């Protein structure tokens, strides 16, 4: 009636490179929805989700997994920034009223198997406000009934995944009632050059897969060369390290900073084919920009 | 004031004089400067200004109640409050606290410090005196912990004009 | 027409381990609803509930009792964090408008025998705000009429149970009008290793009872061994002590940190049976994690 | 067409022990509603209520009188904490919109003879906020028209009773426009041991009268002995003095701290009769609780 | 200023001089430094700066009204306000308060202190003087409490240049 914790992983294994623990974590959590529910009279209602706490940096996939598992689960998904609430109920029961909105209005579905993603939760810790939303979320997590224009919806069986880098804060800093409701804690890892290469081609509709399919509209045929991919990747990883590490979104940069030229003039090239090799890549990505002299502040 | 504590053979003793000195005069000779905390399982002794010492003590007390009495932790927490960003009142005093686990002194400026090894701690104007005494004794006499303390305070009082003879020695079975 | 203060206790005695005083307290309070009401013309309305103040730590059951008594009483239940109000009436008469919502809209029921749980009340004491909600709650407790989309509902006979650890604050710190309306004060106790063991198997749908029934879905048969249970419990109690004591929710951790492996691969084991003994448990729960060096702050 | 200032008092004289001045004050005020109204064309509208200011401590009855006079007057009653407003009109014209709600919606009644009780008014004195509600209330008191979902209702003939302990503040601290609209000022007195005894049995549905009638449901017959009552009372008065004086609500404590045992096991005693004498009472109320050492703060 | 109080045989006396000294000159010789509180059932006497003494007194007065006059409690409460977290004005003065129950002095820095045993308390610049006197008398003369006080103040005034002879002795039947 649905995949197995092995099968689900493989389903994410496509769209997402690396992050095994995370892929696995949510893999179990989603099977259970199916395990319970198969159960009898009292136990179907007694067992509650084993919500997750993802801990990893930017653009390493902490959200894709969540968003993808939901998609392969045809389940009411919604994301919210923990800080949205730093400052008819209040503005927080909304996370359900909203979910039910996107969900269509079918409660028999929202409750039974909807998923909620609380981004940046590591961000509302340790100041009298941030440490309030923890409390504001408890009902949400610990089991609560909330009013919405479609009817009453309870968070008793909603699945909660929360992310964070927790560079400064540890999850041990969350309020104890919560640490207790984020049982399962996985750890996604940062991404590497060798990883990028992989994201660059492997997944479904990879960046290259996309630009390729697009140019194919103007009547153009582009072909990415391993050696090129390798460079695009080395590139991304570089700047992320050297400047502001934005995770894997960085590929979306190096990618567009490279395809600029073809992307423009591609209309007037119908019939041709283009080969993106190293020598090309190497020439679309300058080398290093701006004097970047951080010395003007030093003595 | 003199507050010293010695720890040896499963015994932890923290005792001090009882003199409250206003300027160069005496407010009251009997004063309990060492007291019990957390249902009576962790020892405390405060030094400095009556006002700021008490307000230091109380703050250490809240922490304990908030951290299953786990001493060390509780301390670093409190210390943190001074290291945050908004400089708190900055109480001018000092506390010597200990229990079955460890000994530890805490300044009201923002730090927690640990004993050398002789497990000897002593704050107050007479401290160093009582210290020397105990730092000695310990190194040369199988005197109990509840004994060294008793004699060290006295040695001090006979030296520090702000340290009297009405002691209070709280030990921890 | 309902159980007796002896019978009710036994009903909680199932789902909840320990906490006699608390179980008892609410046991009386619920019988009275039945005693009064049996009374005559003027006295049925004259006698008011003898609301409770529960004092105990995290996950020791201060809420289960409340939630369970309500369930065995088929009564309109609702929980609210005292602090929710730290900062059409105002946001507080809502505790009734909401209760009536969940209650369905049947006032003849909300008023007559609904129950309200005010969590963390020990948390709005001693700062000009927290000491306002006490006042905000008085009407609620001391007898008040409040407007809701279903009609007028009065808190004259609603039962109020309020919790707290009151580690720093004593209940003597509440405002006098309230101390007077939280007559009955019980004291739940913290939980022990020997207790966990009990919660671990004894109750209805105990953790073990659950994982067992779940794996039974994949076509697996697991069996918990006393000696194992004993360890799971010693485990929980440990970390709660050694790190952040979260009460009994901690079992939900050690439990999931142990059942990880089987929970995943259990799909591909149909037919087999699994025996969780000590040697197993002992090997799913590392020993102690992270250098946990709290020295980097000490001199 | 209604009682006389002598008859009304006697009506309160039942449910309330002591507080003659207060009972009397409201006794006059309610007769007048009847005196005026009997008057002619212009004078029926010209004469206004002579609102009251009650000054006394907790649980001495400053509210019962108000609530009871209203009940014997079948008049739209409402209570509000002066501080509720410390921080469609604004939140204060609400005291009328609300009253009209509870009143049903019959304005011909709300205006003509409704009563309003402003608790803790001594609490919004001497800080730029508390001294605003005085001003906010003026319209209310001095004669104002206010919009409500049922129609326009004017406070021209509403009766206003306001309470206070005024321990720190005197009524002379209210704003002059108000001191002028709280003409009549009575002074309820604190309650004594000898008083408790009286409240304990005398009124309609006295505590004892209640527990007695309740146990009578399980098929039990309890009998309070003078000597016992005397002790219950000495008890209350004690703790109120020794700890936090909460007025007479304290009886509701000593009462429940005593009836605990019987209240529980009373189900399994059908047929028996129970005698609550001194030796009993004396043994249900320990003696003094908690080391209560307030020395840990002294030098 | 000199303010001393003695307590013996159901009698509690708290009296003091009446001199207000501006710099090295005299503002007014007659001044009531001891007064009555709580309907007149608890005695008070303030020392230090006219301004801060009065503002200390008043604050102690609010507390009483708020705690069924229960002295000791009332005190610790007020004291607490200085130990909270936001350092209050920190009035530079001192108060000696007592009633049928106990005696107690309170500094405006944040503490409440109790008498040795001789139930003798004395604040002000002349205090210690009056103290010594009474501390003596009491130990050697069945002089009344309302008597020791009277003589002790005087002994002081003849010593402290800021303490005059126009006393005010409020006792408590
Ligand atoms: N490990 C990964 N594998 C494949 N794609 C990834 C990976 N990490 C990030 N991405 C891509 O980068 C973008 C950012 O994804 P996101 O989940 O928001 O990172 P994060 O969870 O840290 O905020 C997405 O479009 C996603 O496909
Ligand atoms: N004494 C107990 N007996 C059985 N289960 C308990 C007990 N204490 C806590 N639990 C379990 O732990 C979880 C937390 O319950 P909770 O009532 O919210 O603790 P608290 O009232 O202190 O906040 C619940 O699922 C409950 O079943
Ligand atoms: N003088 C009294 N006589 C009879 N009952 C009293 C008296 N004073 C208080 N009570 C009882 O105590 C409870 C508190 O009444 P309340 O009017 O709110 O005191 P207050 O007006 O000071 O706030 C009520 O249930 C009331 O019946
Ligand atoms: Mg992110
Ligand atoms: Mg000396
Ligand atoms: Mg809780
Ligand atoms: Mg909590
Ligand atoms: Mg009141
Ligand atoms: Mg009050
Ligand atoms: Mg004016
Ligand atoms: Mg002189």
């Amino acid at each position: 009636s649905e995949m197995t914790p092995r099968e689900i992983v493989s389903e994410l294994d496509q769209h997402i490179i690396g992050q095994a623990d995370a892929k696995r974590a949510v893999a179990i959590a989603l099977r259970n929805r199916w395990r319970r529910m198969q159960l009898q009279e009292p136990l179907r209602h007694e067992v509650t989700p084993k919500n997750i706490l993802m801990i990893g940096p930017t653009g390493v996939g902490k959200t894709e997994i969540a968003r993808r598992l939901a998609k392969l689960a045809n389940a009411p998904f919604i994301k919210v920034e923990a800080t949205k609430f730093t400052e008819v109920g209040k503005e927080v029961d909304s996370i359900i009223r909203d979910l039910t909105d996107s969900a269509g209005g079918a409660i028999d579905a929202v409750e039974q198997n909807g998923i909620v993603f609380i981004d940046e939760i590591d961000k509302i810790c340790k100041d009298v406000s941030r440490e309030g939303v923890q409390r504001d979320l408890l009902p949400l997590v610990e089991g609560s009934t909330v009013s919405t224009k479609h009817g009453m919806v309870k968070t008793d069986h909603i699945l909660f995944i929360a992310s964070g880098a927790f560079q400064v804060a540890r999850p041990s800093d969350l309020i104890p009632e919560l640490q207790g409701r984020l049982p399962i804690r996985v750890e996604l890892t940062a991404l590497s050059a060798a990883d990028f290469e992989r994201i660059l081609t492997e997944p479904h509709a990879s960046l290259t897969e996309q630009y390729k399919a697009l140019m194919a509209t103007e009547g153009v045929n582009i072909a990415f060369t391993t050696d090129a991919v390798k460079k695009i990747a080395e590139a991304a990883f570089r700047v992320n390290e050297k400047t502001e590490n934005i995770g894997a979104r960085r590929l979306h940069t190096v990618m567009e900073r490279l395809m600029d030229k073809i992307s423009f003039s591609a209309s007037d090239m119908n019939g041709q084919t283009v080969n993106i090799d190293a020598a090309y890549v190497a020439d679309a990505l300058g080398e290093v920009v701006e004097n970047e002299d951080l010395s003007r502040f030093i003595l | 004031t003199t507050i010293v504590s010695v720890r040896r053979n499963g015994q932890v003793v923290v005792g001090g004089d009882g003199q409250v000195s206003l300027g160069n005069t005496v407010m009251k000779g009997n004063a309990r400067k060492v007291r019990r905390l957390y249902n009576g399982k962790v020892l405390a002794g405060f030094a400095g200004g009556t006002a700021d010492a008490f307000t230091l003590f109380e703050l250490f007390e809240r922490k304990l109640e908030m951290h299953q009495g786990h001493l060390l932790k509780s301390a670093v927490e409190l210390a943190k409050d001074w290291r945050t960003d908004r400089a708190l009142r900055k109480l001018e005093a000092m506390l010597i606290v200990a229990d079955e686990k460890e000994s530890l002194i805490i300044t009201g400026i923002g730090d927690v410090v640990q004993p050398e090894e002789d497990q000897i701690l002593a704050i107050g104007s007479g401290g160093n005196y009582a210290l020397s005494a105990a730092r000695a004794l310990v190194e040369n006499t199988e005197l109990s912990a509840h004994e060294i303390v008793e004699k060290s305070l006295r040695i001090a009082g006979d030296i520090c004009v702000f340290t009297n003879t009405n002691f209070t020695i709280e030990e921890l079975p």
